[PDB]
RNA sequence: CAGGCGCGCAAAUUACCCACUCCCGACCCGGGGAGGUAGUGACGAAAAAUAACAAUACAGGACUCUUUCGAGGCCCUGUAAUUGGAAUGAGUCCACUUUAAAUCCUUUAACGAGGAUCCAUUGGAGGGCAAGUCUGGUGCCAGCAGCCGCGGUAAUUCCAGC
RNA sequence: GCCCGGAUAGCUCAGUCGGUAGAGCAGGGGAUUGAAAAUCCCCGUGUCCUUGGUUCGAUUCCGAGUCCGGGCACCA
């Protein structure tokens, strides 16, 4: 017995709630953008001992 | 149908509600799945991908960019 | 050196617009007398050889074999002081699509009539279309009307003044209710089969002492159907304005490819100009100019023309789309509008949701009635009751449409051409009515 | 700073012969405001239907039209 | 049928391996100190000094009696020497290999605009540089990459046009004295 | 040679010129869609913008001294931080040059940057493989997923925001 | 542009000249399961393509239009 068919199609994307993007400055490009990834990664180094964080931690 | 040969495929529509964009007799621009006509993943037997419908990118439809060639 | 001027010939089926109008071009010079013994020959060996004239714009198989008018055909002719592009146009209620599409493009009608025992009130009659005609020429726009009353020769007696002279009472007091001033038009006895009355003054009728016109900007006074082309009043043309070109047909010429073909409303069409079909939404430059087989270098207004587009195929841009400069204010596809329409014979209730057939310019589209804003007064738009619920006929109101089809449509205040419109239902003009705001598609 | 190339002659006269014509026009010495390519094209072609003296009448006949 | 030369070449090489973090951690940190924009710019260098060492090393395969050694073996050495990446006491083919990648970029013309004082900044160098605000010897240089030879070293200076030097200022400040001398007058 | 149609997933202007390059001819003089020139051109290749600085500020290192604390100046970094006025070319636009004539490029005068809105995208974020077990929605559906696999009501993988 | 036929539940197919559209399949809700399937209970879930005409009234009567299918034609 198959659930799925062609009529509910596009349905989670019908039925996600709309969000809009917020106004946020742009973001530097070229070798400002470089400039910043080189002192958020290697200047800006606080040690940590435990164990490493990632650039995109959440805990 | 196949304009060149007149062949019968089966293609697979990618991304969540792009079926809804295409209709029937429509002209589409069919590619390959990637794996040089083998089946990809789950999906059995069909070995080809829609890339545009009603000479409009299936991808600029789904990102809002253009919508099906209303008359 | 001419000035080029766009008429369409209108009247009820059979009262001999296209022998009229084929036996006029014939005479002017606008085609070859062999042709004509070769259209002789040919008409009566298909069993039509009374469409001898008629054969010069008939140019269909079907047209051909059914002695009928189907769809619009244009020819050229000069009357030594008017470079002439004449629309014969059918005269079925079937085909009454295809008329508005040649009448919009029209800047004088010369409304045919049959002078014939039985023939003319069968044109006037409820179910006939002399009177739809005008009516539908007024609503478009051409404030110059020629009315030629034809077969003359197949009165009773033949060339019978009493004849011609109550058809002349009777058509007056129409054109004069739907708006058509009776002192500014020429009555014209003319028989098209013969060619009586049309060059040169016909024996047949030394009774006629000819037409006389009272009109602001010049009294004219002739015998003939000639005479009468010639006292048309200059169209004034709307130079100084972004382009507007309403397609009505699209050719494929062998070695030239996609050549659209439509009249100019407003602005300067030139080549290398990039152009934008609207709601087709295609821009593409110009390559070429030409009106009837003769290069142009400008597309001043009013001159009916076609032209190459590159790498644009058929199927495109078709009818009804409107062709203006993308550089300048282009068209643009309507999602609704807002029209002051004036109810002229529904036979019941009219309310939201209604979706009768919408002729504007060369777009013919079923528009769905949305909301019947307010009701107005009909000579003025003073208001009178907000939200009407439903309009019966004689009521004027504001209303606005949604288009089920993409159309593109203007505000007859900037273009007066493109707002001008007659909703059609039951077989018949239900409504007429002007456009006042457009809501524009950004289509960015 | 700017390079180039350049050329004096002996007398103008030597100038006048062994001298681009371009170059000449450049100080309008010799100047020409002549037809174009396609238009002289046209003609040679036109005029190489027709035969005897009727072929330099027609040709400037048709070249103005 | 034309009179045309299509001979060209990539000046780089892509990454054999797309995502291996070590290499994109030292590519960083080089871009980071030579003020470079793009990754690619470490992969111009690094393709030059691979060719470069690449010919010495079928060079040292030779006996040093192949007259074929000498010539490009001896040409080789003085182009090294002339960019400055090579000590003129360094005369060995067996020295090149030991050449590394911020040896040859340290000679780039961004770099000694910083270095001679010029900017303060690697980031203000390519700044400078590409406002037409640097010479070399008499001719402005615009690109950053400009590979500076030892001859030229020691001339690198502001231009004569630019404002910071013996120039007529530049339009920011042009357009604030017309506002000091129209808001005093 | 352009240009059209058809075919197709698939490929440009019905442009200007003999000035260059060279060819033919009785010929220093004529002609040449050969060829050159511009147009279209993200086929492909090369160079290279989308900021920089200075101070205040707040963490943080940093350099020295000192009750360990603490302190002072100094070097460095994150903040459409608080600003500030410097710089410039994309752009528009005299001339000039370019060139057969033009064009672009090169130069120059004017003008032209703060949200310097003159606003960089395309793909991905379980592993292979660089990057979240964040939050909302859906609930073996919708979808994803080159492969392994994810989804069955707390999804590191779908649809979204960050 | 012209002509011909069709349009009813998610699919298919019924439906009297006019007395307020059903059948099967599918699906939904509940019991059950970790979630299903099976099993056991309940539920048409459809603007009769759209819109006007006429009628006491319209899916079934007649027009206009849209889409689909078929055929014909269209050379500034
Ligand atoms: N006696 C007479 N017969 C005429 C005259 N004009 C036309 N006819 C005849 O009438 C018939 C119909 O004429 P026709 O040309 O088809 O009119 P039409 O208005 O163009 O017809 P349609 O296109 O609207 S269908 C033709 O057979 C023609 O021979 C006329 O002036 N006098
Ligand atoms: C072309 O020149 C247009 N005037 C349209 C046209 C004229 C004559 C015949 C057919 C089309
Ligand atoms: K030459
Ligand atoms: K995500
Ligand atoms: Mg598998
Ligand atoms: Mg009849
Ligand atoms: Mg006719
Ligand atoms: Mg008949
Ligand atoms: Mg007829
Ligand atoms: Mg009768
Ligand atoms: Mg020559
Ligand atoms: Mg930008
Ligand atoms: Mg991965
Ligand atoms: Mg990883
Ligand atoms: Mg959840
Ligand atoms: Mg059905």
């Amino acid at each position: 017995k198959v659930h799925g068919s062609l009529a509910r199609a596009g349905k989670v994307r019908g039925q996600t709630p709309k969000v809009a993007k917020q106004e946020k400055k742009k973001k530097k490009t070229g070798r400002a953008k470089r400039r910043m990834q080189y002192n958020r990664r290697f200047v800006n180094v606080v040690p940590t001992f435990g164990k490493k964080k990632g650039p995109n931690a959440n805990s | 149908q196949l304009i060149k040969n007149g062949k019968k495929i089966t293609a697979f529509v990618p991304n969540d509600g792009c079926l809804n964009f295409i209709e029937e007799n429509d002209e589409v621009l069919v590619a390959g799945f990637g794996r040089k006509g083998h089946a990809v993943g789950d999906i059995p037997g069909v070995r080809f991908k829609v890339v545009k419908v009603a000479n409009v990118s299936l991808l600029a439809l789904y990102k809002g960019k253009k919508e099906r060639p209303r008359s | 050196e001419k000035t080029h001027i766009n008429i369409v010939v209108i009247g009820h089926v059979d009262s001999g617009k296209s022998t009229t109008t084929g036996h006029l071009i014939y005479k002017c010079g606008g085609i070859d007398k062999r042709t004509i013994e070769k259209f002789e020959k040919e008409a009566a060996e298909m069993g039509k050889g009374s469409f001898k004239y008629a054969w010069v714009l008939d140019k269909l198989k079907a047209e051909r074999e059914r002695g009928i008018t189907i769809d619009i055909s244009l020819w050229k002719f000069e009357t030594s002081k008017y470079y002439v592009t004449i629309i014969d146009a059918p005269g079925h209620r079937d085909f009454i699509k295809n008329m508005i599409t040649g009448t919009s493009q029209a800047d004088c009608a010369v409304l045919i009539v049959a002078a014939g025992v039985g023939e003319f009130e069968a044109g006037i009659s409820k179910n006939g279309q002399t009177r739809e005609h005008a009516l539908l020429a007024y609503t478009l726009g051409v404030k110059q009307l020629i009315v030629g009353v034809n077969k003359m020769d197949s009165t009773e007696p033949p060339y019978s003044q009493k004849r011609y002279e109550e058809i002349v009472k009777e058509v007056s007091t129409y054109i004069k209710k739907i708006g058509y001033n009776p002192d500014t038009v020429a009555f014209v006895p003319i028989s098209g089969w013969n060619g009586d009355n049309m060059l040169e003054p016909s024996a047949n009728m030394p009774w006629f002492k000819g037409w006389k016109v009272t009109r602001k900007d010049g009294n004219a006074s002739g015998t003939t159907l000639l005479e009468a082309l010639d006292c048309i009043l200059p169209p004034t043309r709307p130079t100084d304005k972004p382009l507007r070109l309403p397609l009505q047909d699209v050719y494929k010429i062998g070695g030239i490819g996609t050549v659209p073909v439509g009249r100019v409303e407003t602005g300067v069409l030139k080549p290398g100009m990039v152009v934008t079909f609207a709601p087709v939404n295609v821009t593409t430059e110009v390559k070429s100019v030409e009106m009837h087989h003769e290069a142009l270098s400008e597309a001043l207004p009013g001159d009916n023309v076609g032209f190459n587009v590159k790498n644009v195929s058929v199927k495109d841009v078709r009818r009804g789309n409107v062709a203006g400069d993308s550089k300048n204010d282009p068209p643009m596809e309507a999602a609704g509008f807002t029209a002051q329409v004036i109810i002229l014979n529904h036979p019941g209730q009219i309310s939201a949701g209604y979706a009768p057939v919408l002729d504007c310019h060369t777009a013919h589209i079923a528009c769905k009635f949305a909301e019947l804003k307010e009701k107005i007064d009909r000579r003025s738009g003073k208001k009178l009751e907000d939200g009407p619920k439903f309009l019966k006929s004689g009521d004027a109101a504001i209303v606005d449409m949604v288009p089920g089809k993409p159309m593109c449509v203007e505000s007859f205040s900037d273009y007066p051409p493109l707002g001008r419109f007659a909703v059609r239902d039951m077989r018949q003009t239900v409504a007429v009515g002007v456009i006042k705001a457009v809501d524009k598609k950004a289509a960015g | 700073k700017t390079t180039g190339f350049g050329m004096i002659y002996d007398s103008l006269d030597y100038a006048k012969k062994n001298e681009p014509k371009h170059r000449l026009a450049r100080h309008g010495l010799y100047e020409k405001k002549k037809t174009s390519r396609k238009q002289r094209k046209e003609r040679k072609n036109r005029m190489k239907k027709v035969r005897g003296t009727a072929k330099a009448n027609v040709g400037a006949g048709k070249k103005p039209k | 049928p034309v009179a045309r030369s299509w001979v060209c070449r990539k000046t780089y090489v892509t990454p054999r391996r797309p995502f291996e973090k070590s290499r994109l951690d030292q590519e960083l940190k080089l871009i980071g100190e030579y003020g470079l924009r793009n990754k690619r710019e470490v992969w111009r260098v690094k393709f030059t000094l691979a060719k470069i060492r690449k010919a010495a090393r079928e060079l040292l395969t030779l006996d040093e009696k192949d007259p074929r050694r000498l010539f490009e073996g001896n040409a080789l050495l003085r182009r090294l020497v002339r960019i400055g990446v090579l000590d003129e006491g360094k005369m060995k083919l067996d020295y090149i290999l030991g050449l590394k990648i911020e040896d040859f970029l340290e000679r780039r013309l961004q770099t000694q605009v910083f270095k001679l004082g010029l900017a303060k900044s690697i980031h203000h160098a390519r700044v400078l540089i590409r406002q037409r605000h640097i010479r070399v010897r008499k001719q402005v240089v615009n690109i950053p990459s400009f590979i500076v030879r030892l001859d030229s070293q020691k001339h690198i200076d502001f231009s004569l046009r630019s404002p910071y030097g013996g120039g007529r200022p530049g339009r920011v400040k042009r357009k604030n004295a017309k506002k000091g001398q129209g808001g005093a007058g």
